[PDB]
């Protein structure tokens, strides 16, 4: 279907890193 | 009467092993450097991910 | 081909690597597998987001380490999804339910169909850890957080599967999914040699690490006989003769990993190619152990649940009897290892029906496999007739003869040894325990193949 490359891979691994990353960074900041 | 074909199986086994091409003492060699080349490379990325991961994973949670 | 066709509009929705248009050279190929490993390796180790307690009993703690996974993290599936996917997707082709085609078009219904498995897999696995009492009561959590829990399993398999896909394709040296089980063993073995981790139970402060905690021992006690046999005979944390077993185990499966019968091939068609055809020892390298290990845990887990559920029932107790969990009776007992050799004294029916079971089960999936996976003497005197190639000293009409004699056998025999094997890593053992060093020295044998193979091309 979508037939994409490899970089538009790679940067979407990285993109959900730190996306997961800032989910948590956000979280402990909305904690206190 | 299961005797006889396990022993056949056994006979067959021996046979082929008899046959089979074991490795040389120099084929032997390289495998085991290629290998222990292979192990080190991912078994020591994955440690220092790890390592450089823990500080992280206490600061985030 | 019709259970293909009626999936194909839902098999034409998930994303696909670009094929290479250039030949990828090695340091590029290697440049890319290291980048996927270090994606992989940075992923599972990054929690989840939406875990409210990791406190819970684990149950699928057994084959972690050679699923690729690791608990709360995004890698916690790890591989499962897509070798379930590639498991179900071989079973339909060899089993003749689908086709896979020589068409293109085939190929890439084929390959639509088993990544679209391999994400509803995903999907019913992350709903199966998050409604089994992972991560904290899900009604606690709440439909949000456990939809949110949901989603990150969702895309981080996805990555995984365009991770695999990658690899596959052709930037990639080999496959993903067997770089990333042999990349988790590799890391536990050396984290379980060479961690900083400190715990203290009375005696003091002992790195967990063996080679540490042997120089450590020494630094403390100043050489001392008694810190020696600390570092090598530490039963509570990793000790040093559990490296050298792992180093012994290694060994003799490097040894016999080369076994092979040498078939003596030439050419008819093309006249002058004369080669070597190889049957390895290990026929089927290490799907056995492979489907073996997965049958054992899947066993344990449904005898975990249906203890928890259904406690009391005489037929769960048959089944097997838990007191991490560890097995103490029923059929779940006979398929663990046993813990020590005062163990095997005491239960030798149980250590020879461990033993029995490991061996003929490995042999079973080893000669089943070679029929399912189109490995078969008679699929491959098949693709000889269609090469064209023929065994020098015995006739053209006696090829099919030859492999019949000689891969039923090959594969059997693979079957108990690499069964062995395993047995013996676990009696003595083994860091990595025999499945894991199994599986890892058998990819990194791939992984050299596939070097030797492309230098001596380049
Ligand atoms: C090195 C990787 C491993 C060892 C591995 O990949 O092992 C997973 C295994 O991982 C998975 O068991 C899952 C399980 O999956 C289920 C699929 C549906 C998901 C929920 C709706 C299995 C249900 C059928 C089992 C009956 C048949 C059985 O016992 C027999 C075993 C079976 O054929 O099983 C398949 C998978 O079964 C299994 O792959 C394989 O052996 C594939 C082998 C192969 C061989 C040749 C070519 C290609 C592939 O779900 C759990 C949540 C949990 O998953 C986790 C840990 O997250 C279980 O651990």
């Amino acid at each position: 279907g979508l037939k994409v490359g490899p970089v538009p891979v790679l940067v979407m691994s990285l993109l959900f890193i730190a996306s997961v990353f800032m989910l948590h960074i956000w979280g402990k900041y909305t904690r206190s | 009467q299961f005797v006889e074909p396990s022993r056949q199986f056994v006979k067959d086994s021996i046979r082929l092993v008899k046959r089979c091409t074991k490795p040389d003492r120099k084929e032997f060699q390289k495998i085991a450097m290629a290998t222990a080349i292979g192990f080190a490379i991912m078994g020591f990325i994955g440690f220092f991910v790890k390592l450089i991961h823990i500080p992280i994973n206490n600061i985030i949670v | 081909i019709k259970f293909l066709e009626v999936i194909k509009p839902f098999c034409v929705i998930l994303p696909e690597i670009q094929k290479p248009e250039r030949k990828i050279q090695f340091k590029e190929k290697v440049l890319w597998t290291a980048i996927t490993l270090f994606i992989f390796l940075v992923c599972c180790q990054i929690p989840l987001f939406g875990i409210m307690s990791s406190d819970s009993a684990d149950p699928f703690y057994w084959m972690r380490v050679i699923l690729a996974s690791n608990r709360g993290t995004l890698m916690e599936l790890g591989i499962s999804p897509i070798v379930t996917s590639g498991l179900i997707m071989q079973l339909l082709a060899g089993a003749k339910i689908i086709e896979v085609g020589d068409t293109p078009k085939d190929r890439a219904l084929f390959n639509g169909a088993q990544k679209l498995f391999g994400m509803i897999i995903t999907i019913g696995q992350s709903i199966v850890y998050v409604m089994t009492g992972m991560y904290g009561d899900p009604s606690e959590m709440g439909a949000g957080i456990c939809l949110l829990i949901t989603i990150q399993l969702f895309v981080a398999g996805l990555i995984v599967l365009l991770l695999d896909e990658l690899l596959q394709k052709g930037y990639g040296l080999g496959s993903g999914i067997s770089l990333f089980i042999a990349t988790n063993i590799c890391e536990t073995i050396v984290w379980k040699a060479f961690s900083p981790t400190t715990v203290n139970t009375g005696r003091g402060m002992e790195f967990e690490g063996a080679i540490i905690a042997l120089f450590h021992l020494l630094a403390t006690r100043t050489d001392k006989v008694r810190a020696l046999r600390e570092a090598f005979y530490r039963q509570n944390l990793p000790n040093l003769m559990n490296l050298i077993a792992t180093i012994f185990v290694f060994a003799v499966v490097i040894y016999f990993q080369g076994f092979r019968y040498e078939l003596p091939i030439r050419s008819t068609k093309v006249r002058g190619q004369i080669g070597i055809y190889p049957i390895k020892l290990f026929y089927t390298s290490n799907i056995p152990i492979i489907l073996q290990s997965a049958l054992v845990s899947n066993l344990y887990v449904i005898s975990q649940m249906l203890s928890a559920r259904f406690s009391g029932n005489l037929l769960v107790s048959l089944l097997g009897t838990w007191s991490r969990a560890y097995p103490v009776g029923g059929l779940c007992y006979y398929l663990s290892p046993p813990e020590s050799f005062g163990s095997v004294l005491e239960d030798p029916v149980h250590a020879v029906v461990y033993i029995v079971f490991m061996l003929g089960s490995c042999a079973f999936f080893s000669k089943t496999w070679i029929e399912v996976s189109g490995s078969s003497p008679r699929d491959i005197a098949k693709q000889f007739k269609d090469q064209g190639m023929v065994i020098n000293g015995k006739r053209e009409t006696s090829i099919y003869r030859e492999l019949k004699k000689i891969i039923p056998t090959a594969a059997a025999f693979g079957g108990l040894c690499i069964g062995a094997l395993s047995v013996l890593a676990d009696f003595l053992g083994a860091i990595g325990s025999g499945t894991g060093i199994l599986l890892a020295v058998t990819i990194i044998y791939q992984y050299f193949e596939i070097f030797v193979k492309e230098q001596s091309e380049v």
